[PDB]
RNA sequence: GUGGCGAGCGAAACCGGAUGAGGCCAAACCGCGGGGUUGUGGGAUCUCUCUUACGAGUCAGAAACCGUUGAUGUAGGCGAAGGACAUGCGAAAGGUCCGGCGUAGAGGGUAAGACCCCCGUAGCUGAAACAUUGACGGCUCGUUUGAGAGACACCCAAGUAGCACGGGGCCCGAGAAAUCCCGUGUGAAUCUGGCGGGACCACCCGCUAAGCCUAAAUAUUCCCUGGUGACCGAUAGCGGAUAGUACCGUGAGGGAAUGGUGAAAAGUACCGCGGGAGCGGAGUGAAAUAGUACCUGAAACCGUGUGCCUACAAGCCGUGGGAGCGUUCGUGACUGCGUGCCUUUUGAAGAAUGAGCCUGCGAGUUUGCGGUGCGUUGCGAGGUUAACCCGUGUGGGGAAGCCGUAGCGAAAGCGAGUC
C-alpha cells in the first residue's frame, strides 16, 4: 500500500557520486587542488606530444610503409558457423534476407567465409564466397550462386 | 473607480467596521476615497492653532455601496447595463436594482 | 486485471481489461528517478547570464604603474568591487538524451504501479452535454477524494477540458503527451473511454 | 589529404532533412523598333508540302491608379460568486461554522495567508479616423497563323578563351598541378565551334563561358506589444533603482557615490532649559532606542556602572595545579609547562615575504550524438539516433549515420587465416 510517490524515488545505490570541490579549505583537496608547488604543472597543461625536447615518440620512428587505396571495398562477411544457426532447416540465403538477420550491415557486399562446419543444404545467394567455404557448402549439398 | 463621489457606503474592513457615510472626495488616480465620519484623525497643526479632527482617506476596496433592500441595509457589489442608448448605468446586484 | 467503467452519472457502464504489458510492467525505481530527474530538468529555462571582466564596461587601462600599492592589471578585474564575475552562469539547455526505450518502460512501471494498488479508472465521459465545471466536480467527487487527479482526454473533446481543467486538484493530458511526471504525482487516473483505447492502441 | 609532413590545417562525392520557380536579352537577318533564345542544338536566309476571340497582372516574366468590400492593428466595454461569531492587536486576507461561482482556483493590490473587497482572468464584444493586407469591378498588358521536309554554312557575347611570366584561393605551403581570380605581353574559333571529367594524349560522358533578373528555406534586434526564469536584489543586477551626470584630462578619453519611518503624517499642538541646535515632560501612533540623522541594527571602534585582580615585577600574553574573593558561574594571589599565522625552504619564532582592524566581495566553471576509465541503469547480437516533423510541456516519430559483427597485407588480394 502507500504507493510510489514522486518524494520516493532514490537512485541505485552507487549510481551518483558527490562532485569533488578542490580548493575548500585544508582538510579536502587544499590549498594546491593536487597540483603540487611552482612548475609548469602547478598553473598551465603540459601537452602530451612533448617529451621534454628530446626527440619526441611521433617524429624518431618512420613512417608507416606504404599507401591506401581510396577504392578498396570491404564485404561485410558471415562465417558458416553462425550462418548454420540462422538457418537450422536449410533453404535460399538471399543478401536481403541476411540483412533482417542482423548478420552484416545494410547496403554493403556480403562474402560467406569457411570458418566452422554446415550440416544443412543452404542455396546461397551473396557477393563472393571463399573457397574452404565453397567445398563446406557443397559437400552439405548446398548451391552457392555469386553475383559478382 | 465604481464608487462615485456623493454615495452611501459601508467600511467592511478597518479600524471602524460597520459605519455608514457619504462620500466627501474621490481620488480616482490613487484608489482612496473620504467618507466623512471614519479615520478621523488628529493633526496636531500650529498657529488658531490647535489640535484639528478630520478624516483621513480610506482605500477604496475597504468601502462598497449601500443599497436599500426589504426595510434595514445591505452592501452590495455594483455591475453595469445598457438601457437603449449604449448608456451604462451603475446597477446593484444584491437586489438587481437601479443605484 | 478488470476494471469498471464508470458513466458521467458514476454507474457501472461496463468493463474492460488492463493490457498487461502496459499496466502490469514491471517497476524499477532507478529507471523511474532517471526518466523523471530528466524530465525535471528539461523543464528549466536556464535563461540566466553575467558579465565577465571581458564584458563589464570600461577598465581597459591600467590603473597606474614603484606606487607601493598592490599590482593591477584593469579596474575591472574579479577582486575588484564592481569587476568582473568568474566561473558564473551562462546560458544553458539542461534537456538530457535519455533512450526512448527507457521513457516508455518508465511509463509502463508509472502506471503499472498505480494499476496494482487499484487507482486506475475509466468513464465513458465527464460531462453529458452542457459544459459545467460543477458537473466534472460531482463526478471526479465520486471516483476519489485524494487530492491529486491526472485527467487523460482526447484534445478534441472540448466538453471534458472545458468542464474539468479549472478544478485545482485535475491535471488534464491527452492520450499522447501522457508522461512520467504527471503520473507519479498523481494520485488517481481517469481515462474517458476514447482515450483509454486510443493509448493502448 | 595537406604541413620547417613541425605547431597545425582539412575537403568532396554521396546520404537524411527545411523551401521549392523559373524568366529575359546579345548576335546573325529586316526597317531606336521587329527578329529570335539554343544542348535531342537552336536561330537566320531560301526552296517545297500541309494547314491557315484568347490569356496574365500589381510579380523575377511591364506598370500605375479609382472604387466596393473582408480580415488584422493603433483607444476601449461587459464579465460570475461570502456571510455570522470570537480573537488579535491596531488592522482579518488568519481561527470556527455554514455557504456560493467556476469556459473565471492566472497574476497584482487591499492596514497579517483573499476564487467570491478592488484591479483583473475564463468567455464574449467594439472603430468616425488612418495603417497593413486580401477578393472583386474598372483599369493595364500580352497574343491573334502554324507545322513538317529539304537547302545554306550566315549567327550563336574578343583584345575575351588559351598559351608565356609574376601572383591569390582552393584539402593542395608551386609541386607532374587540374579547375577558379588578378596584372603584363602574345593571342583564336562559331556547331567539323568550344569547355570540363586533377599533368598530358586518344576514346567515351556531360555541358554551351566571355549577358541579365529572380521569392522560399538563412543571420539580426536599436525599437514596439504580450509573457517567462531551480536569473540579481542595492559592494548584486546595466557604469547608471537613471548618470554618461558630479569629478578628472588641453584632447581623444576615463568616470563614480547616495534605495527602505508608518497602514495612514496622524511628521510631535502645549509647557519648560537654551541665541539656536538639542533635550525633558505632554500628545499621535499598535510600536517614538519607528521622530523626516527614521524597518531589522552585527563587528571593528568609543564610553558609564559594576564583581575580582593589579604599584619587588621580566609576561607569543596561553595552558595544567591552585588559595582567596563575589553582583555551577565571574576573577585569578602563587606555581609547572610554553620561542605567533601563512608562503617558501634541507632547515623559519625567526632579524626571510604578506597581513593595522572589522564587515561584505574574491579563484577548479561551461560547451560537445568530443577522447578515455570506473559506477549505475535500459536493451541486449544487437545498441542508438543527428538534422528535422507533429504537439500545450518534459511526449511521439525520424536509421542519414555511428559503435559491435573478421583479420592480415604497401596494395592487388586472400580470408580463420593472412604477410
Amino acid at each position: 500500500n502507500n504507493p510510489l510517490k514522486i518524494h520516493n524515488l532514490r537512485p541505485a545505490p552507487g549510481a551518483k557520486t558527490a562532485k569533488t570541490r578542490v580548493g575548500r579549505g585544508e582538510a579536502s583537496k587544499g590549498k594546491t587542488a593536487g597540483r603540487g608547488t611552482k612548475g609548469t604543472k602547478a598553473r598551465y597543461q603540459v601537452p602530451e606530444r612533448f617529451e621534454g625536447g628530446q626527440m619526441p615518440l611521433h617524429m624518431r620512428l618512420p613512417k608507416l610503409k606504404g599507401f591506401k587505396n581510396p577504392f578498396k571495398t570491404e564485404y561485410q562477411v558471415v562465417n558458416l558457423d553462425k550462418l548454420a544457426s540462422l538457418y537450422p532447416e536449410g533453404g535460399e540465403v538471399t543478401v536481403a534476407d541476411l540483412v533482417a538477420k542482423g548478420a552484416v550491415r545494410k547496403n554493403q557486399l556480403v562474402k560467406v567465409l569457411g570458418q566452422g562446419e554446415v550440416s544443412v543444404a543452404l542455396q546461397v545467394t551473396v557477393d563472393a564466397v571463399s573457397g574452404s567455404a565453397k567445398e563446406k557448402i557443397t559437400a552439405a549439398g548446398g548451391s552457392v550462386t555469386e553475383l559478382v | 473607480m465604481k464608487i462615485k463621489k456623493g454615495d452611501l457606503v459601508q467600511v467592511i474592513t478597518g479600524k471602524d467596521k460597520g459605519k455608514q457615510g457619504k462620500v466627501i472626495a474621490a481620488f480616482p488616480r490613487e484608489d482612496r476615497v473620504l467618507v466623512e465620519g471614519v479615520n478621523r484623525v488628529k493633526k496636531h497643526t500650529k498657529a488658531a492653532g490647535g489640535i484639528v479632527t478630520v478624516e483621513a482617506p480610506i482605500h477604496v476596496s475597504n468601502v462598497q455601496l449601500v443599497v436599500e433592500k426589504d426595510g434595514n441595509k445591505v452592501v452590495t457589489r455594483v455591475g453595469y447595463r445598457f438601457d437603449e442608448n449604449g448608456n451604462k448605468i451603475r446597477v446593484a446586484k444584491r437586489t438587481g436594482e437601479d443605484i | 486485471s478488470t476494471i469498471d467503467i464508470l458513466s458521467p452519472a458514476g454507474d457501472k457502464a461496463g468493463t474492460v481489461e488492463l493490457p498487461s504489458e502496459i499496466f502490469d510492467a514491471k517497476t524499477s525505481v532507478p529507471l523511474i528517478h532517471q526518466v523523471v530527474v530528466a524530465q525535471l530538468a528539461a523543464a528549466r529555462q536556464g535563461t540566466h547570464k553575467t558579465k565577465t571582466r571581458g564584458e563589464v564596461r570600461g577598465g581597459g587601462k591600467k590603473p597606474y604603474r614603484g606606487t607601493g600599492r598592490a599590482r593591477q592589471g584593469s579596474t575591472r578585474a574579479p577582486q575588484f568591487a564592481g569587476g568582473g564575475v568568474v566561473h558564473g552562469p551562462v546560458p544553458r539547455d539542461y534537456s538530457q538524451r535519455t533512450p526512448k526505450k527507457m521513457k516508455a518502460a518508465a511509463l509502463r512501471g508509472a502506471l503499472s504501479d498505480r494499476a496494482r494498488h487499484s487507482r486506475i479508472h475509466v468513464v465513458t465521459g465527464v460531462v453529458e452535454g452542457e459544459i459545467s465545471t460543477k458537473a466534472a466536480k460531482t463526478l471526479f467527487g465520486k471516483i476519489s477524494e485524494r487530492k491529486n487527479l491526472l485527467l487523460v482526454v482526447e484534445r478534441s473533446d472540448e466538453a471534458a477540458w472545458l468542464s474539468a481543467r479549472n478544478l485545482p486538484q485535475v491535471h488534464i493530458l491527452e492520450p499522447g503527451q501522457l508522461n512520467t511526471y504527471d503520473v507519479l504525482v498523481s494520485d488517481d487516473v481517469v481515462f474517458t473511454k476514447a482515450a483509454f483505447e486510443s493509448f493502448v492502441s
